[PDB]
RNA sequence: AACGACAAUGGAAGUACCUUCAUUUCUUUUUUUUACGGCCAGACCCAACCUCGCCGCGCAAUUUCGGUUCAACAUCCUUCA
RNA sequence: CAUAAGAAUUGAGGCACCAAGUGGGCCUUCUUCGGUAAGCGGAGCAGGCGAUGCGGAAUGAACCGCUUAGGGAUAUGUGG
RNA sequence: CGAAUCGCCACUUCUCUUAUCUGGGUGCUCUGCCCGCCCUUGUCGGCGCCCAGUACCUUCAUUUUCACAAGAU
């Protein structure tokens, strides 16, 4: 599955150089590692010429003549509105964002990690069905241990007699909280 | 919850060609840096090494909450430029070498007295 | 190409000072030379040679660096002397398109240097020409000519550790070769 | 580095092949038959789905462009083996000293070599299967067939180095069991 | 910075001179940022620079208090980072601070309980007018202080 | 960082090691697994004839003390960073000391976390992904080394259980999946919320 | 309360321990660390070292056959020329 | 002392008194003799070593770099 | 007081003088098995499918989310 076939007039992310990540498309490959390159961007891409080790291919394959015009580009690459779709690419997200992330400022910082403390203790675990699914070990095994716990209190170790003792016991933490609060 | 706000970083090596290594000049390579131009900004700044004392109990003194005590001294000392790509950066001492085998040992790196 | 690599200068000299040449008669090459230090120097040198002439004693008007058409492959025919081998000058024929004809010089000399084995001196590159017609001659020109030349490609490198984020302590995640 | 590139495979008709990996899974009449492979992946592409199927190369070395046919073929040859079976033929064949092969079936015997010395055995791999036929005038002979031709083959090189002999001349040495029909189990579809 | 400049001249001199009977200031800094107190007592804190005492010395912090739990307190600038973060102190007053207050053998005092909170207060005001050194986020509310990593020089915000 | 432990499988043995080496140098226990898929160059001719030649040498009166030969894969590659390493040092040695690597795989430990190998490390990566290359089991095996069919059954166990655990996990891991949604988008807007454009 | 992969004592270096010397000392005195004209160096940020001249570009033009298509034609121009 | 046309230098020159220590060398670019040869012999030139260390050549009298007050700070050398 | 191992983590914290752990498998041939497909069926181009990647957990209960007491001694 070998598949993103370099094909003059795809669309290819500039990778490492400092023109990175600028785009513009193939108007030739001069062969083995290098391309010619061209773009409507006002300051970067010009028509450059790249390596292709620094090239990632966007899979926006267009039409067009092999080895070519900026003006012919222009227009039609813009008709094609890939860059567009590339936009919409997902992959982009990150890095559009890097260079955002570079950029913030501390507040901004604790809400965005504050959005996912807000889910965090509150959709997931929260609840009870899937907290009556894995659950958390400690949920998991309360109700499995419930369980092995009809094992008191239903079962073979334990409740018919001694719960009974530990209803007397269990007054007893509240008449030891009683009075331990009373002083 | 604390301060660390100091980068461990270890002490390395002195400089060194071949017969002709340079005892006065300390390499750090400082966690997550290894960046040289990034290390430029590290420069100068005062690097500590904390070490427990082992031996004898010594804090002759007292500052600290007064009678400071401890057996734990902590040496300081400053950074002087970058290099490699992977930022080395060369540190010197006011003093004379950070024990002599506290190298190869984690050291911090302090980002401070401040440049902002 | 371009890493451009090598420099391209047209020297225009003249013989002798002396009016026992009155009036010298003037001598032209676009040379490639990596600097007109060099470039002289082998202006002169055939002249001291091939035309037996010592600089020393003769004017260079001028040494001038001279530019390439524009922005795109025009297709390139090499034509090499090279005299080592401990058996003097021989000859090759050698072919590529590309958007200079310095990237082709250049591109040479490695190329002789890898693959002939060869060292630059040694070497009197003669010429380099681009090529009309459909032909444009080697098989790897041609190969590569196609309209609708187009590809696959697979499995290499980007720098693993790095400053640009980060040595050893990788990876945070999971593995593959990764495309 | 100079562009080969690597990939998978070529193709005919009436037999499914893997079409994935390193390895292709051939399944025709026969059964299925299925090869992995090594470094051996090489410019693919379909060009039909169920109909067209090649792998013949852009660029590259030299040496990759052999190995691009001995891959298809071999492959084709796990189309054969699918379809229309291997069948070798062998005879033993001796003048002065008589010679007896039988099988057990799960194994080869073989006896009288030179009065015979020790007893060529040979364990019948998996399909390879071996006959003794006589009748129809079938000769001295032994029959291994089955649906993979290089095991059925490899088995079978493996009986002619099985009946080697050393010491005092080919000039007079020729006796022994060789093989004298390679093919198909028969010809099918 | 900013732009087009020689600046501030004017068309007699590049040349000498420095700062006679005001104060010179930390030559990045402007009052009223927030910053974060990089080592001693408070460490990792999310404070605001009021000014800079009379002399060359030290910038007046105060978070206020309940924000962040500050201390107001005399610092070098070279010991925070100065957030970009901004306000005028316009109502806050700030008058009075002389480092005599400071001195520990004058440092809890009346005085102490007084001016804080009287400039905690015009802190605040500005503060609320415009939100969030306090509402979330703080700014200056955090716990968490540097993570392993991405360090300062890294941190362009 | 503590506690280290990196995967080998599939790493290019020398520079593996180096990169550790430095690794050690710098100071910190690490640990190497799936060891028997560390990797040496092309065949198993070249790499036995350089081991036999390693294993033939001997130490004339009494062999007994020059080289050992530990066949363990582990216990080459450990001793190669030995060898990459200045062992002579008593600092390096102390480095030594420090460092760990058991072949195989002893189990527990992996389950949160342990998504780690190193940089350089990744053996096609390093290789040409067309050149030839024989694995270091088979070298291993080529001079016996005793445990492989044993360390087989090993691994076979711990794939098991780490696809048990894998398995619930997998569960969960669709209500950490679940995990809101919901109400989550108001997030702010004063002074620039984006955690729409940023981590959301 | 000194230590030991194993040369041995050795340099150099610093720490530890030290039995250690000598010196100086704070409610207006010392001490480590900040900080500071003009200085007194080193590094960042933008400007420009000009210029005759091609180069080209454009146009047309010839030659000049290539990508589209299943191929030919369109599309004598993909373009090199 | 111009040309109208063709030095540079010149951290002095002049000049001298008188006594030592040395006379086995060895190494090298270059030239070259003897002999097959020889890390051999045997000369010619320059340079070394010797009689110096430092820095380089995993190892080296003579190879590379470079010579040295004592330091300090910086940058290079050969070499990486 | 205007820095100063600082007071934490921690003789029950230790592979080490200061993020938990985000966990398992595999190939280059896949950014989700991804997938699937279609299509002048090619180098493909197009379309589709799915949730799955879209590495990745930082602990008040928050801090989706108001907000509040308390440093300075």
């Amino acid at each position: 599955v070998k598949a993103n076939y370099i094909r003059a007039g795809r669309l290819v992310r500039i990778l490492r150089g400092p023109r990175q990540n600028r785009v513009g498309v193939i108007v030739d490959i001069v062969d083995a590692n290098r391309v010619l390159v061209e773009n409507p961007c006002e300051q970067k891409m010009w028509r450059h010429v790249q390596n292709l080790k620094n090239v990632e291919p966007l899979k926006f394959c267009v039409s067009i003549s092999r080895n070519c015009s900026t003006k012919a580009l222009k227009e039609a690459l813009e008709s094609k509105k890939v860059l567009e779709k590339y936009a919409a690419t997902k992959v982009r997200r990150p890095h559009r964002a890097k260079k955002a992330f570079a950029e913030s400022t501390d507040f901004e910082r604790y809400q965005l990690r504050v959005a996912k403390r807000s889910r965090a203790y509150w959709a997931r675990k929260i609840f009870d069905e899937n907290d009556k699914k894995n659950p958390v070990s400690w949920h998991k095994v309360a109700l499995k241990k419930l369980l092995k716990n009809a094992k008191k209190v239903d079962s073979t170790p334990a409740a018919k007699k001694r719960v009974e003792k530990a209803r007397a016991a269990r007054k007893a933490r509240l008449a030891a909280g009683k009075s331990k609060t009373k002083v | 919850k604390s301060p660390r706000l100091y980068m461990k970083g270890t002490l390395a090596g002195y400089t060194r060609g071949l017969h002709g290594q340079n005892k006065n000049t300390a390499l750090v390579r400082i966690e997550n840096v290894n960046t040289t131009e990034d290390a430029k900004w590290y420069v100068g700044k005062r690097v500590c090494y904390v070490y427990h004392g082992y031996k004898i109990k010594r804090c002759v003194r007292w500052s600290k909450a007064p009678a400071r005590r401890s057996n734990t001294r902590a040496i300081w000392g400053r950074i002087t430029r970058p290099h490699g790509t992977s930022g080395t950066v060369r540190v010197k001492f006011n003093g004379s070498s950070v024990p002599a085998s506290a190298i190869g040992r984690r050291i911090r790196v302090y980002l401070y007295p401040s440049r902002i | 190409m371009v890493r451009p690599h090598l420099r391209h200068y047209c020297v225009v000299g003249r013989e002798t000072p002396s009016e026992k040449n009155p009036q010298p008669t003037v001598y032209k090459f676009e040379v490639f030379a990596p600097n007109f230090v060099v470039a002289k120097s082998r202006f002169w040198r055939m002249m001291r040679e091939k035309n037996k002439v010592k600089s020393t004693h003769g004017d260079v008007l001028s040494c001038k660096v001279v530019k390439d058409r524009k922005l795109a492959a025009r297709n390139y025919s090499v034509d090499i002397a090279y005299y080592s081998q401990r058996c003097g000058y021989t000859h090759m024929v050698k072919e590529f398109r590309d958007v200079c004809k310095a990237g082709a010089v250049s591109q040479a000399y490695n190329d002789l240097a890898s693959r002939h084995r060869a060292r630059y001196h040694n070497i009197e590159v003669l010429g380099v020409k681009s090529i009309p017609n459909h032909e444009v001659r080697r098989l790897n020109v041609a190969q590569f000519h196609p309209h609708n030349l187009s590809f696959p490609l697979l499995q290499r490198r980007v720098k693993a550790p790095r400053k640009d984020r980060v040595i050893f302590v990788k990876k945070n995640s999971k593995r593959a070769v990764v495309a | 580095m100079k562009i080969k590139s690597h990939d998978q495979i070529t193709f005919p008709e009436d037999v499914t092949v893997s079409v994935k990996d390193r390895i292709v899974t051939v399944k025709g009449k026969r059964g299925t038959l299925t090869k992995d492979l090594r470094h051996l992946q090489l410019d693919f592409r379909v060009n039909k789905k169920l109909r067209t199927f090649t792998a013949v190369r852009w660029f590259g070395n030299k040496i990759n462009n052999s190995t691009i046919n001995t891959a298809l073929s071999h492959v084709r040859n796990m189309i054969t083996g699918v379809t229309k079976g291997f069948r070798f033929k062998v005879r033993f064949a001796y003048a002065h000293f008589p010679i007896s092969v039988t099988v057990e079936n799960q194994l080869v015997e073989i006896r009288n070599f030179l009065g015979e010395k020790r007893v060529r055995r040979q364990v019948v791999a998996d399909d390879v299967k071996v006959y003794r036929t006589d009748a129809a005038l079938v000769k001295d002979e032994l029959v291994l067939e089955g649906n993979d031709l290089e095991q059925v083959s490899r088995e079978a090189a493996v009986m002619h180095q099985l009946c080697l002999v050393k010491k005092k001349d080919i000039r007079k040495f020729l006796d022994g069991i060789y093989v004298q029909t390679k093919t198909n189990i028969e010809v099918d579809e | 910075p900013a732009a087009t400049k020689k600046a501030v001249e004017k068309k007699a001199k590049k040349v000498s001179r420095k700062s006679p009977e005001y104060s010179t200031v930390r030559k990045s800094c402007k009052p009223g940022t927030i910053a974060i107190i990089l080592a001693g007592r408070f460490r990792g804190r999310r404070a605001v620079i009021l000014k800079q005492l009379p002399k060359n010395g030290p910038l007046v912090i105060s978070g206020p208090m309940k924000y962040s739990g500050v201390p107001i307190r005399r610092i070098d600038s070279r010991y925070i980072i100065a957030t970009s973060t901004r306000v005028d102190l316009t109502g806050v007053d700030t008058s009075a601070i002389t480092p005599e207050i400071f001195k520990r053998e004058k440092k809890v005092s009346d005085e102490r309980a007084q001016l804080q909170n009287a400039i905690d207060t015009a802190l605040i005001q500005a503060i609320k007018k415009d939100p969030l050194g306090k509402e979330m986020a703080g700014y200056l509310h955090s716990v968490f202080t540097i993570k392993p990593g991405d360090a300062p020089h890294r941190l362009k915000w | 960082p503590d506690i280290i432990v990196i995967d080998l499988k599939d790493h290019v043995l020398g520079r593996a090691a180096a990169i550790v080496a430095k690794q050690l140098l710098l100071g910190k226990k690490i640990t190497v697994v799936r060891c028997e898929k560390l990797t040496i160059a092309g065949s198993e001719i070249r790499n036995k004839i350089k081991y036999l030649q390693f294993l033939r040498k001997r130490k004339l009166s009494n062999p007994k003390l020059g080289p050992f030969h530990h066949r363990s894969p582990s216990d080459v590659f450990i001793r190669t960073v030995r060898s990459m390493l200045p062992r002579y040092t008593k600092r390096g040695q102390r480095a030594l000391r420090q460092l760990v690597a058991y072949e195989g795989v002893p189990v527990n430990v992996v389950r949160t976390g342990g998504r780690v190998v190193i940089p350089k490390a990744q053996r096609h990566n390093c290789y040409r992904n067309e050149r030839r290359f024989t694995v270091l089991g088979n070298m291993c095996k080529h001079v016996g080394w005793k445990y492989s069919d044993v360390v087989e059954k090993l691994e076979a166990a711990r794939i098991e259980k780490s696809g048990r655990h894998h398995k619930k996990m997998e569960k969960v891991r669709v209500a950490w999946k679940n995990a809101r949604k919901e109400a989550l988008k108001k997030m702010p807007q004063k002074n620039v919320e984006v955690l729409k454009k940023f981590g959301l």
